[PDB]
RNA sequence: UGUCCUACGCCGGCAGGCGCGGGUAACCCGUUGAACCCCAUUCGUGAUGGGGAUCGGGGAUUGCAAUUAUUCCCC
């Protein structure tokens, strides 16, 4: 619910099949 | 005054559509309706007949307008 | 803007997972 | 090569005046395939001068109340009107539009200078951007008013208004209004 | 006189489950829901008043507060006064009031005859 | 010869599938189709006198693209803008009997099968018939 | 012109 | 299209003037007691092409459609469509036409007057009923 | 051996899948040529008519489309197409061709690569 | 949002009835299958097929009660 919230980051276009995709997936609040 | 457009064709009307119409550069049902008092339905039917005859090129078919061009 | 937001990105990841699964099907 | 509606050339058009050459963005850099771009041109001041003129015409045609959300329908109207322009004149329709705009904008206008009660208006010059805005709005309003209750379609009256404004004949509503404001201002001075 | 092409004597012989093929929609919904205790009490009162009356004479009036009551074809000839919140109105049950409620025969309000307006 | 129903034009395929349904001839038509309405929100009778065939074609396509559709959802497809008078407009679902009849009619021709899941889908013979018609439309499209 | 059993409260309507 | 020589510009049907140049369904709608839905069903039961005008037709067509539109129940026009379904007097499902509609309306108003109901007195004062 | 990107507009989101193919572009299971707002067709065909068929030689793109309206969906699709091509030219093609495509796309229309930040306001 | 919200089938022109399941809930409603908008068809500048008030008949629900139309459907 609250813990499953997933936040992307957009810089080159995001490739989900790139092994470095985790670097463009956030879990906590920016700022 | 009110506008009384002829609901179907006349002999003078048929002569004017068979001869005078296909050199109007633009052909649309509104203009041919307004020049010699045709209803829009009758004008669309006559223009479809002229397309079927092949005397007149079709440029733009669409729901709200159809636009035709004189042949050469 | 630098980040997508919760809901739109949730829909995007679900869409990408579904597209990956349907390409895995064929 | 970039063409309007897939067919209209944009390197062939020319701007006659240097006054409006920086405000009508149609020539080389700002030509696009469709008017519908949905870009932020009202974000900051003077940004809408870089918007292409055909999109400005589309936006000022959907201005009125019932058509207040419909832009796809309006760009369809503009496409059909430009088609009718090319069928009638044979010129590139963008040049016809540009000639209409440069011929329709007023050159000076009357203004209340003083206080609320001083009805003596002073004639002042107009901004070229305001000139373009007023030309666009008068063309769209004349096309709107001429095709309210008649068999003539909106795009047809729009094309006919563009022809009279580019040709300069006294059949366009826009040129009549331009002459009216200009002669009122010349009466004021 | 006839009502949906049916004479009044057949209506008097018309059975209860098959009058649910003859009225309007609202009346049939009401009679399918069935009448409550008070409406049958009024029915028995009217039947007693009609039965215990001279034949050449009109029956004695029955006063009532019931306006939800629907007029069954048994009641034709009975003489009923119905309250309108202030005053009873005396009405005769005719043949043509089978499809009508009682309350619309006693009007509960007075018509408006406008006077000269004051300061508004 | 690899062609797909999804990859070909839509309304032309509606017209072609209706033409196939009409020339096939074998279908159970309700008698009231010349007096029936099509929804509580639609005002007049349809102008097309063969609207049954077009609507059967459309509901066959909806069973192709999205299987397991019931009568109620298929009614919800065909609904529209209810003109409420001076009250504001709303959304009104279509006629339930027309949907029930088109689904039962296409079930009668062994093109629609009832599901263990609960709804209805298409038979494989109906799928290959639809693919053949789509190939016909593609042949009449890419070569014209 | 008033009927037999009606009251004044309804005779305003007649 | 073409020019029909046998074209009637004006029609007189059931003591009602009908404009022939308007289309046939809306032209027979122009009379009292018949609307567009009823016109379209009575013409679809008459096997008549809807695209023709009210003057571009043959006569036997118009007498046949007149015979249908007076007699709906024998021509499979069903019992939800008609103007008066259960009449108060005879209870016959009959669609009621131009003059008869006026007569039946005045008849109903007379019935309300005779029965002395609230609806009738409201109408006779000239007020709003619903 | 492939690329998975997305492009968004308001609520509409398109997920694009780019892979070694044969010059076939299909979106939501159907070609770009037959999508119903065909008055808005040239906004859909934008990188194809800007770039030519040559840059789509061995490229197969499949795009899921979900959410939003109609116009928002079209803009999301075209943004996804451009982003998929850019990411493939990043990952499997040289840097110079990719920066060339980014130059021509940013020069033509900014929206083709970066999203509109504005969205419906509470 | 939900113990009245409904999935599905059958009977219905239509509002609606009948047999069955899930959900005290990111599960079932719901992949929430919205309207404008788009595509064609008809209409053709006139109190017109725009606009729907007003009345006239029937039908069905909500409820102790719809008569001074609750609401909806059909001509």
């Amino acid at each position: 619910r609250q813990r499953s919230r997933a936040w992307l980051k957009e810089d080159e276009p995001l490739n989900f099949l790139d092994p470095k995709v985790a670097q463009r997936v956030l879990a906590t609040q920016p700022g | 005054d009110k506008l009384n457009n002829l609901v179907l064709f006349d002999k003078a009307t048929y002569d004017k559509l068979c001869k005078e119409v296909p050199n109007y550069k633009l052909i649309t049902p509104a203009v041919v309706s307004e020049r010699l008092k045709i209803r829009g339905s009758l004008a669309r039917a006559a223009l479809q007949e002229l397309l079927s005859k092949g005397l007149i090129k079709l440029v733009s078919k669409h729901r709200a307008q159809v636009i035709y061009t004189r042949n050469t | 803007e630098e980040y997508v937001g919760p809901r739109l990105s949730r829909r995007i990841l679900q869409q990408a997972r579904q597209q990956q699964e349907e390409l895995e099907a064929e | 090569d970039i063409k309007l509606f897939g067919k209209w050339s944009t390197d062939d058009v020319q701007i006659n005046d240097i006054s409006l050459q920086d405000y009508i963005a149609v020539k080389e850099k700002y030509a696009k395939y469709l008017p519908h771009s949905a870009g932020r041109y009202a974000a900051k001041r003077f940004r809408k001068a870089q918007c292409p003129i055909v999109e400005r015409l589309t936006n000022s045609m959907m201005m009125h109340g019932r058509n207040n959300g419909k832009k796809l329908m309006t760009v369809r109207i503009v496409k059909h009107a430009f088609e009718i322009i090319h069928l009638l004149t044979g010129e590139n329709p963008l040049q016809v539009l540009v000639n209409a705009i440069i011929n329709s904008g007023p050159r000076e206008d009357s203004t209340r200078i003083g206080r609320a009660g001083t009805v003596r208006r002073q004639a002042v010059d107009v901004s070229p951007l305001r000139r373009v805005n007023q030309a666009i709005w008068l063309l769209c309003t004349g096309a709107r008013e001429a095709a309210f209750r008649n068999i003539k379609t909106i795009a047809e009256c729009l094309a006919d208004e563009l022809i009279n404004a580019a040709k300069g004949s006294s059949n366009s509503y826009a040129i009549k209004k331009k002459d009216e404001l200009e002669r009122v201002a010349k009466s004021n001075r | 006189f006839t009502y949906r092409g049916v004479d009044l004597d057949q209506l008097l012989d018309m059975s209860y489950e098959q009058l649910m093929q003859l009225y309007s929609a609202r009346q049939r919904r009401r009679l399918n829901r069935g009448l409550r205790r008070k409406q049958h009490s009024l029915l028995k009162r009217l039947r007693k008043a009609k039965k215990e009356a001279p034949p050449m004479e009109k029956p004695e009036v029955v006063k009532t507060h019931l306006r939800d009551m629907i007029i069954l074809p048994e009641m034709v000839g009975s003489m009923v006064g119905v309250y309108n919140g202030k005053t009873f109105n005396q009405v005769e049950i005719k043949p043509e009031m089978i499809g009508h409620y009682l309350g619309e025969f006693s009007i509960t309000y007075k018509p408006v005859k406008h006077g000269r307006p004051g300061i508004g | 010869p690899g062609v797909t129903v999804k990859d070909v034009n839509q309304q032309e395929f509606v017209r072609a599938l209706a033409a196939f349904l009409k020339k096939s001839g074998k279908l159970k038509v309700p008698e009231w189709v010349d007096t029936v309405k099509l929804a509580k929100h639609k005002e007049l009778a349809p102008y097309d006198e063969n609207w049954f065939y077009t609507r059967a074609a459309s509901t066959a396509r909806h069973l192709y693209l999205r299987g397991g559709a019931g009568v109620g959802s298929m009614t919800k497809i065909y609904g529209g803008r209810q003109r409420n008078g001076v009250m504001p407009s709303h959304f009104s679902r279509g006629s339930k009997s027309v949907a029930r009849r088109v689904l039962q009619a296409l079930e009668g021709l062994k093109m629609v099968e009832k599901d263990q899941d609960g709804g209805r889908k298409l038979t494989p013979q109906g799928q290959r018939d639809l693919d053949r018609i789509a190939g016909q439309v593609a042949a009449a499209n890419k070569k014209h | 012109k008033v009927p037999k059993g009606t009251s004044s409260y309804q005779a305003e309507w007649i | 299209l073409v020019i029909p020589e046998k074209f009637q510009h004006i029609l007189r049907v059931l003591n009602t003037n009908i404009d022939g140049r308007r289309k046939i369904a809306f032209a027979i709608t122009a009379i009292k007691g018949v609307g567009r839905r009823y016109a379209h069903v009575v013409l679809r039961k008459a096997d008549i092409d809807l695209t023709k005008r009210a003057g571009e037709l043959t006569e036997d067509e118009v007498e046949r459609v007149i015979t249908i539109m007076q007699n709906p129940r024998q021509y499979k026009i069903p019992d939800w469509f008609l103007n008066r379904q259960k009449d108060v007097k005879d209870g016959k499902y009959s669609q009621v036409l131009a003059n008869g509609l006026d007569n039946k309306l005045r008849e109903d108003l007379e019935r309300l007057k005779k029965i002395r109901a609230h609806r009738g007195l409201r109408h006779f004062w000239g007020l709003r009923v619903r | 051996q492939s690329v998975q990107v997305f492009g968004r507009k308001k609520t509409a989101t398109a997920v694009a899948h780019c892979k070694r193919g044969n010059g076939l572009i299909k979106v939501n299971g159907r070609p770009l040529e037959m999508i119903e707002p065909r008055t808005l067709q040239y906004k859909l065909l934008e990188p194809v008519l800007l770039l030519g068929k040559e840059r789509f030689a061995g490229v197969d793109i499949r795009v899921r489309v979900k959410g939003g309206g109609h116009v928002a969906q079209i803009y999301a699709i075209r943004q996804s197409i451009s982003k998929a091509l850019v990411a493939y030219y990043q990952k499997y093609v040289d840097e110079a061709s990719k920066k060339e495509i980014k130059d021509i796309l940013i020069q033509y229309d900014r929206t083709l690569l970066v999203a509109d930040p504005r969205r419906c306001e509470s």
